């Protein structure tokens, strides 16, 4: 996956996800044309793969012709209510791109905290099954206590958490982030 | 450099792509211009993420009409497709039969068709260029590339452009992907139609049979982006959110926040560890409340989603779940109530 957010002068907004599933999609490329295919088809729940341990296939999610899997995928345009953008944000990292999706909303609404520190901001996720909270290997150790004497099993993520790319106005205009768990960086005018 | 603009800002996961938008913009395009252009760019310096053969979602906000939108344009199972077509998670996951039918194409012809300002060759030619020359390989494709370092390596195809002398591009390197900028020439010159109805469309099929694939000519002519007039909206405090329904997740996204909003968190949330603590517990069982529900969301086409998804927009039904979050301890699975069938 791929997220990217653009504001333009007149404060119209794009918010765009992309994706060819895994890295490299399905390991398919053409000697011609060069294009990666995407492998999208594991998207889908199937009544016979073993999911994970405990995990069972989803019959809303199976696999017809002409159906779109299921997606975590979540761009998002958040506008005040005199009509003018206020955030422009998305993520890409699979399973973990509604919750980083979330956090760097909660982030920046929520927490006070600007758009380059809710990006950069450590994150966690936890989707239910499997049953863990994932964290990062910067959170602050005293919410990993916090979680643990609330009897969540945590464990650290050996690379990191999802990639979030944001915008959000302010009073200076419009301030942009990029995350640099990636190594991108916005660009403006 | 402080990435703070008076006028306009492009967001991407690439600094050179981030670039491609803003001059889009500086030339006269609409935000829809720029995302084309900038998206083109990403295909290239993160090629292990997204490209021309996968799918999008655009979410789009017209300031002067006070309007979203939303573009589908997601793959979809070939016409060949099947239920239980797979048998193990390496079948879907490697070789052609893995490819659904890729939508990317079509749906940036959508949105600049709606929203353009730009010729639609003019948002191919800086990607061009730098297909052509190459660029030093980044942060997150050098670590991709290591990540899967055995498969490139053993795949003389991804080994082409992904390797230098045999072993895979370290950060750093030159990428050339010259096969790709003559097909991005093609799609500029010709438009969409040379990807689903035109020239490419033959030499696609016969990829993607030829790794064992079911994808047909007739999938790609059949292929139509979707534009959504009435996106998922939720109302949080004095402002509104705009995001994708099912198939995509925003109805999880709010649920989530619709859970959260009635703790009126704020800086106060987070500035002790006894309440940052507390703070981040009801974060996570939220997301857990969520998630339950999640599991009955599928394509709304194939599948009736608009009660699952009104209970997932409505805030009574988030202050329900929020009542069952308790401060001390998080719980068993059973306790979130996950349901693979409706009632
Ligand atoms: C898996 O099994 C099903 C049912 O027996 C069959 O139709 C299908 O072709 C098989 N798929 C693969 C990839 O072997
Ligand atoms: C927004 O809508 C107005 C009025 O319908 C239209 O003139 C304009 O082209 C649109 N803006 C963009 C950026 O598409
Ligand atoms: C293009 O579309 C027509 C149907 O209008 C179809 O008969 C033809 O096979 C298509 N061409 C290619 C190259 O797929
Ligand atoms: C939000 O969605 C609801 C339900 O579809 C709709 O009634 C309302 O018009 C939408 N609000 C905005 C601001 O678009
Ligand atoms: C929607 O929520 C109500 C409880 O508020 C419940 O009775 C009903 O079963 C839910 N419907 C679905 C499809 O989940
Ligand atoms: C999941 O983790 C929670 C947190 O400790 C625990 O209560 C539970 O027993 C675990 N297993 C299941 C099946 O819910
Ligand atoms: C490359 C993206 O992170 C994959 C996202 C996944 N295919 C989905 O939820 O759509
Ligand atoms: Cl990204
Ligand atoms: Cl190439
Ligand atoms: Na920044």
């Amino acid at each position: 996956t791929a997220h990217l957010s653009v504001v333009a002068e007149d404060g119209s907004a794009v918010s765009a996800t992309s994706t060819i599933n895994l890295y490299f999609g399905s390991k398919v490329r053409s000697p011609v044309s060069g294009i990666l295919f995407n492998n999208e088809m594991d998207d889908f729940s199937s009544p016979s793969i073993t999911n994970e341990f405990g995990v069972p296939p989803s019959p809303a999610n199976f696999i017809q012709p002409g159906k779109q899997p299921l997606s975590s995928m979540c761009p998002t345009i958040m506008v005040g209510q005199d009509g003018q953008v206020r955030m422009v944000v998305g993520a890409a990292g699979g399973t973990q791109i509604t919750t980083a999706t979330a956090l760097a909303i909660i982030y920046n609404l929520w927490f006070g905290y600007d758009v380059k520190r809710a990006v950069e901001e450590p994150r966690l996720h936890n989707q239910l099954l499997p049953n863990v909270t994932t964290v990062e290997r910067n959170i602050d150790q005293a919410v990993t206590a916090a979680l643990e004497t609330r009897h969540h099993h945590t464990q650290i993520a050996s690379t990191f958490i999802a990639v979030v790319q944001a915008i959000v106005r302010t009073a200076g205009g419009w301030a942009a982030a990029s995350d640099s768990r990636k190594g991108g960086e916005p660009a403006g005018y | 450099d402080n990435h703070v603009y008076t006028r306009a800002a492009v967001a991407a996961d690439a600094k050179q792509c981030s670039k491609i938008g803003r001059d889009a913009l500086r030339d006269g395009g609409s935000a829809v211009d720029a995302a084309i252009a900038a998206l083109l760019c990403v295909g290239l310096m993160n090629a292990h993420s997204m490209g021309i053969g996968g799918g999008l979602f655009l979410t789009i906000y017209n300031s002067t009409t006070r309007k979203a939108e939303v573009i589908n344009a997601r793959e979809v199972a070939p016409r060949l497709a099947f239920a239980t077509m797979f048998n193990s998670s390496e079948q879907s996951q490697k070789g052609g039969l893995s490819v659904a039918v890729p939508g990317e194409i079509r749906g940036y012809e959508l949105a600049h068709q709606r929203h353009g300002r730009l010729p639609w060759a003019r948002l191919f030619q800086p990607s061009i260029q730098l297909a052509r020359q190459g660029f030093p390989v980044g942060k997150g494709l050098a670590a991709a590339l290591e990540n899967k370092r055995t498969v490139i390596e053993q795949q003389p195809v991804l080994c082409e452009v992904f390797c230098r002398d045999r072993k895979v591009l370290r950060e750093g390197e030159r990428l050339t992907l010259p096969q790709l900028a003559d097909t991005y020439e093609t799609l500029a010159i010709e438009g969409a139609q040379a990807f689903y109805n035109g020239s490419l469309t033959a030499q696609i099929v016969k990829d993607i049979q030829a790794a064992g694939g079911i994808v047909t000519a007739e999938d790609l002519n059949n292929y139509r982006a979707e534009l959504i007039e009435h996106p998922l909206n939720i109302s949080l405090g004095d402002a509104v959110l705009y995001m994708p329904s099912a198939p995509l997740s925003g109805p999880v996204l709010a649920l989530i926040l619709n859970i959260l909003k009635g703790y009126n968190f704020s800086r106060e949330s987070v500035e002790s560890p006894e309440q940052k603590g507390l703070t981040y517990h009801r974060i996570v069982e939220a997301f857990r409340f969520a998630y339950a529900k999640r599991t009955l969301l599928g394509d709304p086409k194939f599948v009736d989603v608009t009660e699952v998804v009104r209970n997932m927009t409505s805030e009574f039904f988030a202050a329900q779940l929020r009542a069952q979050i308790s401060d001390d301890t998080t719980h068993p699975i059973s306790y979130y109530k996950p349901e693979f069938y409706t009632p």
